[PDB]
């Protein structure tokens, strides 16, 4: 029944001691921290406690969108020797740092997931040519569905993937997605294999990646510009930010404390020293 | 289908009131309450089998 | 109590064996949660699980290692350091799936006159930090899993620069808790500390911990036994102190899904 | 109708 | 004319509900309502006859 | 087709199945936009030929 | 059964594995007595009992064997025929004390132009005699217990006359019953035949029986497994028949105590 | 007025 944005308690207001009693003495061997309050170990007065802890509850400090990865398309002339650019993004958070972090303070996690996608655009060539308003295919490919070839194969069809249609210069697209798990929360660390080596069997045979379980994970984000060739070249690039709605969250971690150094906890040398200098008795 | 609750009023100009009435199918789709619980420390704070009273020693 | 009962003294019995301690700082209850069986709301494979009960939740004794001025620090992993326990080990083996939960008691005496403070903590999942620089998550199944021996920590990341056979091993910087954390936060671990002067033990009861209510024991570690000098070991005036350092690790409430022939890994 | 919390 | 209905709610943060109001005269432009039944498989796994009992030899 | 289940032909423990077959019906399974076709237009200037 | 039900039409089921048989005798259940645990007002050991259930009670296959017209005869031991079968041996090997019962089911079918039966026999303490006529009860423990392979009956006692280096085995003259008794006679132990006009298979219920309620698996056999030819096999009119037999046994309501570190044995 | 489901 204590909601998070509820009071905390009260100071109550205490006097002089001489006893028995040693609540300043304790032995943090047990693995406990010891459960003190000032009125402990000093004379207190009443104070009524007005603050909450409304802002640091799981959903709280995770009631962000964050950016997890920024993919780059593009439209160009028919006549181009380099084909038009579409981009597929293997789903993750692991691409870039901030939500990576504040997601790993936990060993393990449940959400609701709201992705938004924030499009912009630009010419590239020193030209004085236009192009008309783009449309752009954000394709979800699952695990196992085709992923595209081409900007315009027959995949971009998806009887069956989800698809967002984005008109350019609209509102930002925005789309939410259950907790998708195939465990009963999302492992914000794996210790383990995929694979065991078997005796029987040559090592390379029986050989997977440190820490990753699914390959493909959660599958792919494609996007394209569905508009045809235009002689004109244009750019663009959209940004996918994740929300964790509905979230919780069980055992609790130190941050990450070195740069990460890709998917798994590895670190690189020369990045190892995170504290600075400072004296012992200087303030 | 509307659910009417309350706002905690932090600067002020009864209890303020807000409407919610979600429009699909998946929770999923829906936003987030905030109407959230809190609970005590103590599965990490104080882990040991045996419960300590603070004014006791710690070790007995 | 008044009839001489010690938060110290504590004695557990599990299966045909009995652990005894004089000198105890309480014990921890990993979340405050025991270890239990898999409920059948929460149960997932359908096969009758197999539970061996006391033939496998009894007190394993590992190989002792030992405490000296230049120790620092190291490091088991559960179910691994257990695969090769007697029928623990075989029950393991035997089936795709398996939990468990474990009672873990390091021991480690030495008297009035020496110094030194042991953290002892149990991680969730403890992925460790791989050797290499050109290449991440490449360190091997063989040495990921080092059985009953475990492995150790260093105070320096040495890069391994063999591209042509790489050691593909973890190389744990203490300071950074193996895994690129600060150690100094690892107390929000379920952990005990062996202080000399107070204690000459710690006891770790911890639940199976997992996103999957079974899983794959061979190929994953639930939890990860992390032992590191907080304060380094010191006596008398030698200069080079040793004392020892005992595991002994319970199972508790195992029980084992998927029978077939028995798995035969490569671990070396 | 309406629920009130 | 309001439709009532709750959500199965997946992951978590009483019965959480969603409304639904039609718009049109034609059921056509209704959305789906995803409120389906399902059935039993025997017109197409047991299309025999004689009712099997799987206990029982199927042919006696 | 032999009706059968695990308890049939292994023994099993009790588990309480929380699983749907939700996506899986009718509706589910086509609730999808898919794509039929792609119609070409254009608007040229009045003095083509075309 | 008028909803067809048949004497002849059997499926067992015992942990992960199921039998099924379309030409059965019905099935044999030794002296009356279905398999139990050890009750309380009979139990010897006072350690908590290993109970392995689905990991050991569970039906395994030994090596097929093969009936010609000059086969004379098959032997087997239990629990030895089954001490390198997969979790049950482990739980044999681990432990001082065990027991168990057994479903024994012989398997062999041929056609309707085949003829030949099979006695198969399950003997309480089927001690066989030896091979020697200058020393008695000097089978060696290896020769004894020969595992899944079992052993075979012959219809010429030979006696082993090399004194240097003595065979050390059986020899089990089959219509004596390997054990100096008429063959007709057997009967009065737990059978059935396999007739092939008849039956394909046969199917015995084996309680646990010793004048103990629990003993050595590994130092004694409590039952004996004896296949013999009561009538030759033959077929059309070829000389050379062959026709295979398998044996499927299940371990029923097993319990093991005194648990301790491996039995290695000496088993050649 | 309201349907409930
Ligand atoms: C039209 C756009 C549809 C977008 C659909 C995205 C579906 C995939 C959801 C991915 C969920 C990612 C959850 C985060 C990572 C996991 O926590 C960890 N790597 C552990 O499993
Ligand atoms: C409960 O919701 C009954 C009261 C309805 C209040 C008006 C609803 C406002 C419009 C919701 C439209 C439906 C959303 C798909
Ligand atoms: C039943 O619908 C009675 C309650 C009306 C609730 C508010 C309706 C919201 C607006 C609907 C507009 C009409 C749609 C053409």
């Amino acid at each position: 029944a204590a909601t998070s944005r509820d009071a905390l308690p009260n100071t109550e207001a205490s006097g002089p001691t001489h006893s028995k009693e040693i609540p300043a003495l304790t032995a943090v061997e047990t693995g406990a921290t010891n459960p003190l309050v000032p009125s402990d170990t000093v004379q207190t007065r009443h104070v009524v406690q007005h603050r909450s802890r409304s802002e640091s509850s799981i959903e709280s400090f995770f009631a962000r969108g964050a950016c997890v990865t920024i993919m780059t398309v593009d439209n160009p002339a028919s006549t181009t020797n380099k084909d038009k650019l579409f981009a597929v993004w293997k789903i993750t958070y692991k691409d870039t740092v901030q939500l990576r972090r504040k997601l790993e303070f936990f060993t393990y996690s449940r959400f609701d997931m709201e992705l938004t996608f924030v499009v912009t655009a630009n010419f590239t060539e020193t030209n004085n040519g236009h192009a008309l308003n783009q449309v752009y295919q954000i394709m979800y490919i699952p695990p196992g569905a085709p992923v595209p070839e081409k900007w315009d194969d027959y995949t971009w069809q998806t009887s069956s993937n989800p698809s967002i249609f984005y008109t350019y210069g609209t509102a930002p697209a925005r789309i939410s997605v259950p907790y998708v798990g195939i465990s009963n929360a999302y492992s914000h660390f794996y210790d383990g294999f995929s694979k065991v080596p078997l005796k029987d069997q040559s090592a390379a045979l029986g050989d997977s990646l440190y820490g990753a379980a699914s390959l493909n994970d959660f599958g792919i984000l494609a996007v394209r510009v569905v508009n045809d060739h235009n002689p004109t070249k244009v750019t663009s690039k959209i940004r996918v930010y994740l929300k964790p709605k509905h979230i919780r969250v069980w055992c609790p971690r130190p941050p990450r404390a070195v740069a990460y150094y890709g998917p798994g906890v590895d670190y690189k040398d020369g990045t190892l020293t995170p504290l600075s200098t400072k004296d012992l008795t200087t303030y | 289908g509307a659910q009417v609750s309350s706002q905690k009023v932090g600067a002020h100009e009864s209890t303020i009131n807000y409407t919610t009435i979600n429009y699909y199918r998946d929770s999923a789709s829906n936003a987030a309450s905030k109407q959230d619980f809190s609970q005590d420390p103590s599965k990490f704070t104080e882990p040991i089998k045996d419960v300590l009273i603070k004014t006791a020693p710690m070790l007995n | 109590e008044a009839c001489g009962y010690s938060d110290r003294v504590l004695q557990l019995t599990l299966g045909n064996s009995t652990i005894t301690t004089q000198e105890a700082a309480n014990s921890v209850v990993a979340y405050g949660r025991w270890p239990e069986y898999l409920r059948d709301s929460e149960a997932n494979p359908v096969d009758q699980p197999t539970e061996p009960d006391v033939a496998a939740c009894r007190f394993y004794t590992l190989d002792t290692v030992s405490w000296t001025k230049e120790s620092r620090g190291w490091w088991w992993k559960l179910p691994d350091a257990l695969r090769d326990m007697g029928l623990f080990g075989q029950n393991m083996y035997y089936h795709y799936l398996g939990r468990s939960g474990y009672t873990v008691h390091v021991q480690c005496n030495a008297s009035k006159f020496h110094q030194g403070a042991l953290g002892v903590f149990a991680v969730p999942e403890m992925c460790l930090a791989g050797d290499s620089n050109t290449t991440t998550m490449h360190t091997s199944y063989q040495n990921a899993n080092p059985g009953e021996k475990g492995g150790t920590f260093t105070g320096t990341f040495t890069p391994d620069n063999n591209q042509t056979s790489p050691a593909r091993r973890f190389c744990p910087v203490d300071y950074l808790l193996g895994n690129g954390t600060l150690l100094g936060n690892a107390f929000v671990f379920p952990h005990q500390i062996i202080n000399l002067r107070t204690n000459n033990c710690a006891t770790l009861v911890l639940p199976y911990v997992n996103s999957l209510s079974i899983d794959s024991m061979v190929k994953h570690n639930n939890w990860g036994i992390a032992i590191l000098p907080l304060a380094p070991l010191n006596f008398a005036s030698e200069s080079s102190p040793e004392i020892p350092i005992t595991l002994t690790i319970a199972p508790m409430c195992c029980e084992f899904n998927g029978l077939r022939n028995i798995t035969l890994p490569r671990l070396q | 109708g309406s629920s009130s919390t």
